């Protein structure tokens, strides 16, 4: 399903064990983020999923839980 | 048109010999597209290394020329590289090689950009030879100051 | 360990100057993965024209070098080259540059053997400097006679 | 068609890397005509050293290239290159230089046969770039 | 330790490509010693001409290595060259070249100074890898005009 | 006695450079006259290992070549040196002989010799000798410009 | 007797560039041999070490002289056979006395010493315009 | 809920709408596919389902139709 | 002589003796860049000995000035 | 005539006035010439006299008076 | 006065830089000393120009310790 | 015989081309007769060479005029 998927691209795009990969992880703080490791998931997630997300909807994409939420838009 | 002959490119780009790969610009609309030219010779100095007797095009050097070209395009859509500033490469999604590129040959490259944020871009690229297609990748650059 | 010195490296790949990116083999079992080093130096050419003054190995060179490593377990695993035969890059997927490699460097690549079709091959390949992950790409990489 | 690739050009010539300057053949009439193409790139390795920021092309090399193609017109016309066997430069006439050639420019070289005697052939060569003459010669080469 | 990257290489020394062959420096103390890096890879141009097909790093540039060294060196514990002064290789006495060095080696470097008389300084380098000495020199090296 | 030209000052005069300046010293000369120059011919340069290999010959286009920055530096001491955006271009050539191959280990004296200049345009006679014996002549027109 | 490049080609491995050497003028099997190294600004290195004021390196006239050791070395005891190399083994009292620029011509003497088990001893003055420009004692194996 | 996910690999691989991919489509003609696209998918197909396609086998799938049937 | 000159025009330009005409112009006519108007001031003055300033030479452009001047 | 032109080509391909080449005097040790200006000058002489010379016949000319008498026996 | 293998011996600590008192007839020049297989030839080529003998090069590979030179340098063979 | 003193000036004028008769007893090897620093190390060796002799770093610095050179062979 969704949660699979999201938490698969996470892991791959981030070099973190899936393990590490729970719901609310934020990706700058729990997660190693580079300075802009944020952008290529969200790209990463997009690619994926064939999204589109507006600049101010990738902004608010900072924990797996908001990227979860926002693939069921 | 909007061309770029190779001193204005210089003055964009800091990269030079070997490792400069893009001879010409033939258009460009800012924050779209832009389309450049890499003249293939057999005078190349990586065709004495690559298998000697077959001279091919390595195909990573497709990607560093597209690599080069929206250095170009972003240059001139956001601004000039700034002293302390540099650009990376970041990513390369879906590239696909899909015909030899042999000296003669005149690759036609397009790139397009796709979405900007924080300085990483977003683009499509696709070298041509005689009309066909014989690359084509989605790449990601950033550009940083440390 | 199965290591392979210069000498058999240079036997099995027709890469030569300046486009041999494999300098030794460390370990290998076949048809599952292989391990070799890329020592990086500034005393290579490409350190002149990629950012002069700022030396940073080009990424596009850490893919070929870990293509150049599965066509050293391919022909371990399969058979070595004959002489008409080619191995090429057919794709690139998934390829993340995490940290700049720099002179002084010594790049430990692994690549692994996952999937084989019609000649055709996907390996997973990881490029590390002091036990840090510096690149990660899939590659296809095909074989074929002329 | 009479077309050659760089492959049967590195069996007709023994130029090597710096110095082969004949990327593709594209027409030739034995004992006639030869159409070449090279094309010029920035990446090159003369353009590190000739005028370093101001990249063109030398005429020198304009001379060079077309030579080689009138080597691989009489390679074609007369026979191949036997081992104990050279090809020299032995003279220029009348060549100038019109306009320059720059990194992008894919230069177009015809050479015409002209007289032979002996082991000397005269050639007449033009480069052209995009249609426009950009260097005419005579040439002179013999054989071994 | 006193590490120093490339890029402080290139402030400090001024040769370049192709006869540049200092990768980095471990540690240094001013006066005393150095101990540097050449990363040895099959991608340098000497190879396509030194016995080709059997690479093996020549010996007089593992000597240029330890000069460059020393060079670094004595920029660290003097000034580094004002205008005018240039820094010479005048002499090499005692030099042994032990172990055949190959494409894949990390040289290791340690050039400690001797003595000193105007200007004039006499140096020991050994050179190892793996743990085992490959090289080991005396050399001389002099600021002049 | 004789005015020489060592290496420092043919670098301040002409702006070529590696691999493609060819005068390594100036034996003697006199402004607006004539100029004596040598070029040494070793086979650590580089178009040796391109240029019919295993047989090594200095190309003939590179002694006209060589006369012409000879040339060059003749013009430079006896009008201005080259001002920012001036260009020094080969014009034209006419009645060269190539008389006598020149191969490593020979010391190549040129010998240039102006004999009229209108406009910045000069034509001047070349004379190249190994061991005082001819091997290259030639009449060319060089012509500074912006 | 005379040997022109291409019998040092036939004697010598050394390719570009790593080959320094450009002329043999004279020798004798078992004594000395004389030859030549002409400096011009055209070679790689001088872009490399000290840019701007070109000097040949003082570690590539030991090379160069090493070399001509070599030439002797295969004309007094006899060519490489295949799966032989020629090392170099020591250094001993190296000086370099004057610096060496382009357009220098460097006649190098290299005088035999002796020999044992596969080792040799040479005395090696490299001399630019007769004044004695380098000077040192080389020792050079052959094995494997 | 086999077609709905054999069709989702189809339309992932290939660049294509899931409107365009039917039923009755072929991979080269109908459908733009290179030489490597085939291959590509086959190999997703197998990665997906976790099953062993042989050449000849896979060799037969040509058309949707064909790997659908291949997989019940 | 005008021959003289006519010949020297024909080597200069590369063009026959048939189609260089008495009030044919050396730029647009026979196709002579900045160099060629140059070269055959030189060559005139190299054939006849004589001294033409740049001023007088640049009035110079087609067969008739030229014998007309010398 | 035949000696006038023949003279000019000769005087015109190794650079003499046209008082220094006598009929009989040899271009190779009198007149200085070449092993390329042979040649030369034997095209150049079928360029102007619209005859053709054998490689053998091109041989044996090697002064005027030669070029002379292959011109009058091959009209 | 005169001294006979002490000459062997002085050659032999100088050539491996060694205390002359770990200088034994029995000290193998690879094992007990610190010598390499170069060391080795320049030590036995040291001998030769000292005693001015000739070493034959199947000769010298026997020269592997301090006693083997002293007796092969005790009558030329 | 030949005296230490005919056989340090014969070394020093043959290292440091300089005529024989220029080189005198008081005479610097620096400022009289130009050396540089080079030419003392090689002209030491040479005398270590003559005289089959080894110099020490302490007693070579102080070798640097032809008398010093003379009363280091001959005893203080
Ligand atoms: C020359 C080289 S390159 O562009 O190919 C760079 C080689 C590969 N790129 C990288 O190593 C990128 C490494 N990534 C980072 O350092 C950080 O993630 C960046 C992107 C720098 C963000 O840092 P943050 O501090 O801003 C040029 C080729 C065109
Ligand atoms: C040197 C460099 S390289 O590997 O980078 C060459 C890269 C150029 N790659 C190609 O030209 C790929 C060409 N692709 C093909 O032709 C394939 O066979 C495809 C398109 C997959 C055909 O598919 P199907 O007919 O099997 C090495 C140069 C040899
Ligand atoms: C090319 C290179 S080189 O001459 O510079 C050689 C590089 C340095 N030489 C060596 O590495 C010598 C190492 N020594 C050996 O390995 C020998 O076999 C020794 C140790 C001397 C013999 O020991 P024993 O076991 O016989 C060529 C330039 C001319
Ligand atoms: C480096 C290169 S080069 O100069 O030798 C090769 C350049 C050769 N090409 C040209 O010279 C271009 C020719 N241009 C002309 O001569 C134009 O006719 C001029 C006279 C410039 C303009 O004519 P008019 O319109 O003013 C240099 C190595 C020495
Ligand atoms: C590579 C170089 S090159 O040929 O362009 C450069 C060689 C320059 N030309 C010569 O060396 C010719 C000089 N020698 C001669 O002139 C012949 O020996 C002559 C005299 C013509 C023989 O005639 P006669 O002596 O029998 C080659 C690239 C094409
Ligand atoms: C780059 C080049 S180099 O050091 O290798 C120079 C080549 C050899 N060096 C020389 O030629 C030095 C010769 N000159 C001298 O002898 C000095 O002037 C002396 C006399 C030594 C100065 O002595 P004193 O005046 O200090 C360098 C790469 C490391």
């Amino acid at each position: 399903t969704i949660e699979e998927r999201v938490k698969k691209i996470i892991g791959e795009q981030l070099g973190v064990k899936q393990e590490e990969v729970t719901n609310n992880a934020s990706f700058v703080e729990d997660l190693g983020a580079d300075s802009l490791d944020t952008v290529e998931l969200v790209m990463a997630l997009e690619e994926e999923f064939d999204t589109e997300i507006p600049d101010e909807e990738a902004e608010k994409i900072t924990t797996v839980q908001a990227a979860i939420d926002y693939i069921n838009g | 048109t909007h061309t770029l002959q190779i001193e204005e490119i210089l003055e964009l780009l800091p990269h030079r010999f070997p490792f400069l790969l893009v001879d010409r610009v033939l258009d460009f609309e800012e924050g779209r597209f832009l389309r450049a030219v890499k003249n293939v010779s057999v005078n190349e100095p990586f065709f004495q290394g690559h298998f000697p007797g077959k001279p091919i095009f390595p195909g990573v050097l497709i990607l560093e020329a597209m690599a080069q070209a929206t250095g170009i395009l972003a240059f001139k859509s956001v601004g000039k590289l700034e002293p302390g500033e540099l650009y990376y490469f970041a990513g390369i999604d879906e590239a696909r090689f899909k015909r030899p590129v042999v000296p003669g040959d005149q690759m036609i490259m397009e790139v397009t950009f796709e979405k900007t944020r924080r300085g990483l871009t977003r683009f499509k690229g696709v070298a041509l030879v005689d009309g066909k297609v014989v690359c084509e990748a989605t790449m990601m650059c950033a550009r940083s100051r440390e």
